[PDB]
RNA sequence: AAGAAAAUGUUUU
RNA sequence: GGUGAAAUUCUUGGAUUUAUUGAAGACUAACUACUGCGAAAGCAUUUGCCAAGGACGUUUUCAUUAAUCAAGAACGAAAGUUAGGGGAUCGAAGAUGAUCAGAUACCGUCGUAGUCUUAACCAUAAACUAUGCCGACUAGGGAUCGGGUGGUGUUUUUUUAAUGACCCACUCGGCACCUUACGAGAAAUCAAAGUCUUUGGGUUCUGGGGGGAGUAUGGUCGCAAGGCUGAAACUUAAAGGAAUUG
């Protein structure tokens, strides 16, 4: 009864994006991101920009056509982080509240089996 | 002087002395 | 002096433990060392919960949670206060609070 | 530019680097059976009403 | 007795050419002069003809090989990868 | 495995090394079983095979070469092919296949 | 200043031939024209479906189906199964501190001609007297029971085909053949198949497909 | 002679005529002799055999490999080289392969290669050690050696030639449209020096 | 969740 | 994208994101522990092969064959060296962006060598438990790993039972840990750092105030970097350890 994408929250630190998709992921709708909804190039992330964001890229998904998202929730993964960020939180908050349906979370973050080397060096970034 | 950075300066002085007295006969 | 009766890590009859990397400045340290921390946040809580159970297409969602483990250095460790500096006869106790 | 109102339901605690913030659990004026959290500027106490240009923002600690 | 310290093979070429230069062709002379086992008929009676020959005095085959010596680290890995690849092929 | 059989096989049985004994012991019928190098070359192999069913013989196939199979039966030459005349007190010629 | 969604149209993905229900959801795509066609764009899409959703049974909230579209016929995207997996949240919960984590994967080719690798996984238990309190392998129980796994999957495909494996892995038959076959080797709380991957696929075989 | 590689002699019978056809292949590393090459579309992925390019998987290894189908072999045939198959394009049919230089090459998929690596790698590593070796090896493949440095010819002979020391006099970076009898030094040479970086720019 | 800059101080008592 | 904030940088020849395949090389997360094995360096995907090893069990065997060890050897992280292979990632050098008073430092973007491997070198580390090995004795306690023994044990099906897992009690061996110290110590602390002025179980190695200095010189090993061995002249009243109050 109910028509379904796929949300693809990539929640990194300095942006997130929000990305719907069809069930399959090949074509897509309504890419937005925290980047073009503020302008300070500090602010990316914050949780603010991520809820414009989701507010937006549900606006454009209910326009298409769009009723439900399935909801894929991820980080920068691979080895930098594995910790979803700030905006995550925000823009899939703001993605239910929006008039959306939502559906099946999960947390899609890209997990080695085991990494190549992590960047930093052996004595990490020394601040 | 950094223990490390002590025994790096001597090793340069050393290779220094070999060079100085190699061109020497 | 020798500060940690047995060492600042957990290491007797091994040698040599793989290193790890902390999570916060990438720094090499021995996992056996490494100050671990589980984090076993709900995906969603995001005082948002109730949000997300209602904009839910399923009845009784059963959202799921979101599981990580945490790799510390020492000075990280500190600095984020995942661990405080203890008094000499505090630093003897193990057990979690 | 929507306008909502809540109302003060706990006072949380002092926040901000200079203690000028306070915490506010808020609940909404329509739809009472929701509340958020607020930061506020002035001396706040209990049962009384703010006004909220956006309704959805859960207000962290300004460290 | 033992006749030289460390030229080896290269004792031939006097003091000409260079050690390091007299080195490596050292260690490729005797990589390519050595005998090696034959894959078919078990001898150690493999010996190179040209640059990439490599034939066994017994039994008479000759298979190509690297040029100094009778199979290469690539030649090892490209078996390698072929026989993966038509494993998945066939199955 | 097939070491400890072959080496009690050599140390109480009777047996036969080298492919002219084999086809001979193949053509008087009285070979219980042969066991052929992997590295022996397919046109010998296939002969062997054609002796041994014309025989009613049993055929094994040895993991290694020449050389492994002349380690196996305690020479210190290579041995293309091996006939069992004899198993001893020997459990090779039943724990086959 | 183009709006790419005019020219889109939506097909039905009717997914399954015998899982419970037909119905995963429509996808779009671009409309076909003279020289670019939907049917092209389509059919290597995979759609990843969660299996209670595909059952309309709340159990399979973990294991994923994905399924790829193979044919189109008239606004329907006929797909076949593609694969399985667990969700994330799922194994991470699985995986615990003090119990030992046994996985076993095969590579195995089905009845007909489908090559498949099965990744089955399991965790050690506590006897409900226990005392102690990690409840560890002894490794050789460990290779014991990956031994018992393999040959267990190993059977329960070649004698199954992608359809009939299918429809063995709902009911999860073959986890409970590794509970019978491996309870007397390690207690094995968590026995799971957490993964099916699709390695080679045969022809086409239209023929095959139409099975819905 | 003058060739690293070794040559292959392969029979094969001729299909339509009762006689042998012989032909000399570019012998690939761990063929012998008495293997049997299997060449065609329906051929196996052994080493050896000759295949279309579009009947062998991703990352297959191959060797004296066509740019056209038909042409009999271009590519990769010097000893130790090789081409790697990086994809297929069926609609269209198509190949795209490494080839030795690291230049990304597109093929049409008929064209046939052989399954390995060129014997007589390794070749280049031996230093010749000597003006008699490096004679021997170019007096069987042309005329192109000693080589007298311009510099140290007369002006009428050469650009770098004349001066009153050996020195070039002008820029040795030669310019894609100079004519013939300018191109002396590095022609049209996107930069120079030591080679201090990465290669294979994307 | 985290939070930029900060070098130096003559000798003896 | 990246950052505390930025900028270098890429981007309508569509970057970032998505989806689908594919390849390369490295790596073996989670499980993973005051857990295991090894002489140490070290060692973490499955399976096969090949040899090896400790502990336990033994009413098996030999019968002092033993302990520690100059000389002499084998192995010996990382980095580095030579020649191939490979070169995904990170990344001495370098290029740059930024910060700064300067900042070819920290931070960012690239990136050669290296990182991986093969065949040879090198032989060093805060190579640490800063604690030689063998042996005996001297507090209490509970866990844990491997083996063994016993139980009216529980569970698991096979059909009686029995192996497996678990529970209880003991025991041998091991990684450790908690308390107390008869005891030791300058103390921190230590079940060994105890059984030492009430000084002796056996044995190897090392030190004799701080510099000069692991320098010079000679020898030896190494392709080299360097390793090992190794002074003195002269100079100096402290250097240093542990703890106490500020
Ligand atoms: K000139
Ligand atoms: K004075
Ligand atoms: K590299
Ligand atoms: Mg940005
Ligand atoms: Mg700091
Ligand atoms: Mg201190
Ligand atoms: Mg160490
Ligand atoms: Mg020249
Ligand atoms: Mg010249
Ligand atoms: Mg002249
Ligand atoms: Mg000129
Ligand atoms: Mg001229
Ligand atoms: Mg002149
Ligand atoms: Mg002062
Ligand atoms: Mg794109
Ligand atoms: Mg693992
Ligand atoms: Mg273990
Ligand atoms: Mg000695
Ligand atoms: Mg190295
Ligand atoms: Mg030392
Ligand atoms: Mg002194
Ligand atoms: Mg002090
Ligand atoms: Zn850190
Ligand atoms: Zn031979």
């Amino acid at each position: 009864s109910q028509v379904f994408g796929v949300a693809r929250i990539y929640a990194s630190f300095n942006d997130t994006f929000v990305h719907v998709t069809d069930l399959s992921g090949k074509e897509t709708i309504a890419r937005v991101t925290g980047g073009m909804k503020v302008k300070a190039d500090r602010d990316e992330s914050s949780p603010y920009a991520a809820m414009l964001a989701a507010q937006d890229v549900a606006a454009k998904c209910k326009e298409v056509g769009i009723t439900a998202v399935h909801v894929k929730i991820r980080a920068t993964g691979g080895t930098r982080t594995k910790t979803p960020g700030p905006g995550g939180q925000a823009a899939l908050r703001a993605l239910a509240r929006s008039g959306l349906r939502i559906g099946r979370i999960e947390d899609v973050t890209p997990v080695p089996s085991d990494s190549t080397r992590k960047k930093g060096g052996r004595r990490g970034r020394r601040l | 002087m950094r223990a490390k950075w002590r025994k790096k300066r001597t090793r340069r002085l050393k290779r220094k002395r070999r060079k100085v007295r190699a061109r020497s006969k | 002096p020798k500060k940690r009766a047995s060492n600042g890590r957990n290491k007797k009859g091994r040698g040599h433990v793989k290193p790890v990397r902390c999570v916060n400045c990438s720094k090499s340290i021995p996992k056996d060392k490494a100050i671990k921390r589980m984090a076993i946040r709900n995906i969603v809580e995001a005082a948002a919960v109730r949000d997300l159970s209602e904009a839910s297409v399923y009845p009784e969602y059963a959202l799921p949670k979101t599981y990580n483990k945490l790799h510390y250095c020492v000075s990280c460790a500190i600095h984020a206060r995942i661990v405080r500096v203890r008094s000499r006869e505090d630093r003897k106790n193990r057990a979690p609070p | 530019t929507p306008v909502t109102l809540a109302k003060v339901i706990k006072v949380l605690g002092r926040t901000g680097s200079r203690g000028g913030v306070t915490q506010v659990r808020v609940e909404f004026l329509e739809d009472t059976s929701r509340t958020i959290v607020r930061n506020v500027k002035g001396p706040v106490r209990e049962n009384d009403i703010l006004v909220l240009m956006e309704s959805e923002r859960e207000a962290r600690r300004l460290r | 007795a033992k006749r030289t310290k460390k030229v080896g093979i290269t004792g031939k070429y006097g003091v000409r050419y260079g050690s390091s230069l007299r080195r490596q062709v050292k260690k490729l002379e005797i990589q390519q002069h050595a005998r090696y086992d034959c894959s078919f008929c078990g001898k150690k009676t493999v010996k190179r003809g040209a640059a990439g020959i490599w034939t066994c005095s017994c039994c008479k085959k000759t298979v190509a090989g690297g040029a100094y010596t009778v199979s290469t680290a690539a030649a090892a890995t490209v078996r390698s990868t072929i026989r993966r690849l038509r494993e998945m092929v066939e199955a | 495995s097939i070491n400890q059989k072959l080496a009690l096989v050599i140390k109480s049985g009777k047996y036969t090394l080298g492919y002219k004994s084999t086809v001979k012991s193949l053509r008087q019928g009285k070979s219980k079983l042969i066991i052929i190098a992997a590295n022996t070359p397919v046109l010998r192999k296939s002969e062997l095979e054609y002796y041994a069913m014309l025989s009613k013989t049993k055929v094994y196939y040895f993991q290694g070469g020449n050389n492994e199979l002349g380690t196996a039966v305690g020479k210190l030459f290579r041995v293309g092919v091996v006939s069992i005349l004899e198993a001893g007190d020997s459990d090779i010629l039943t724990t086959l296949a | 200043v183009v709006d790419p969604f005019t020219r889109k149209e939506w097909f039905d993905i009717k997914a399954p031939s015998t899982f419970e229900n037909r119905n995963v959801g429509k996808t779009l795509v671009n409309k076909s024209t003279g020289l670019k066609s939907a049917s092209d764009a389509l059919k290597g899409r995979v759609v990843e479906v969660c299996l209670a959703d595909l059952q309309g049974s709340e159990d399979h909230s973990f294991r994923k189906i994905k399924l790829r579209v193979d044919e189109v016929q008239g606004k329907n995207l006929l797909t076949n199964f593609h694969g399985m997996d667990f969700t994330t949240d799922k194994l991470r919960s699985m995986v615990r501190k003090w119990q030992t984590l046994i996985e076993a994967n095969v590579t195995v080719k089905t009845s007909d001609d489908y090559v498949l690798r099965i990744f089955a996984i399991a965790f050690t238990r506590k006897q409900a007297n226990q005392v102690k309190r990690h409840s560890y392998a002894q490794s050789s129980h460990i290779r014991a029971i990956r031994k018992v796994i393999s040959e267990i999957l190993t059977k329960e495909v070649q004698g199954s085909t992608l359809a009939q494996l299918t429809s063995k892995l709902i009911p999860e038959v073959i986890n409970k053949e590794i509970e019978n076959a491996t309870k007397d080797i390690f207690p094995l709380q968590n026995i799971h198949v957490r993964k099916v991957k699709l390695l080679k696929q045969p022809k086409f075989d239209v023929g095959a497909l139409m099975a819905l | 002679s003058g060739r690293g590689a070794p040559l292959a002699k392969v029979v094969f019978r001729d299909p339509y005529k009762y006689r042998l056809r012989e032909e000399i292949f570019i012998a690939n590393e761990g063929v012998h002799t008495g293997q049997f090459i299997y060449a065609g579309k329906k051929a196996s992925l052994n080493v050896g055999n000759v295949l279309p390019l579009g009947s062998v998987p991703e990352g297959t290894i191959v060797s004296n490999v066509e740019e056209k189908p038909g042409d009999r072999g271009a590519l990769a045939r010097a000893s130790g080289n090789y081409v790697i198959i990086i994809g297929h394009n069926p609609d269209e049919n198509k190949t795209r392969v490494r080839l030795p230089s690291g230049a990304k090459k597109v093929i049409s998929s008929d064209a046939r290669g052989v399954i390995g690596v060129i014997a007589g790698g390794g070749r280049v590593d031996k230093p010749l050690l000597k003006a008699g070796r490096a004679f021997h090896k170019y007096r069987l493949k042309r005329n192109s050696w000693p080589k007298t440095r311009g510099v140290a010819m007369n002006p009428v002979d050469h650009p770098h030639g004349g001066g009153n020391h050996q020195h070039i006099g002008k820029a040795s970076t030669i310019s894609r449209g100079a004519v013939s009898g300018q191109k002396a030094g590095l022609i049209a040479a996107r930069r120079t020096g030591l080679l201090r970086g990465s290669q294979k720019t994307q």
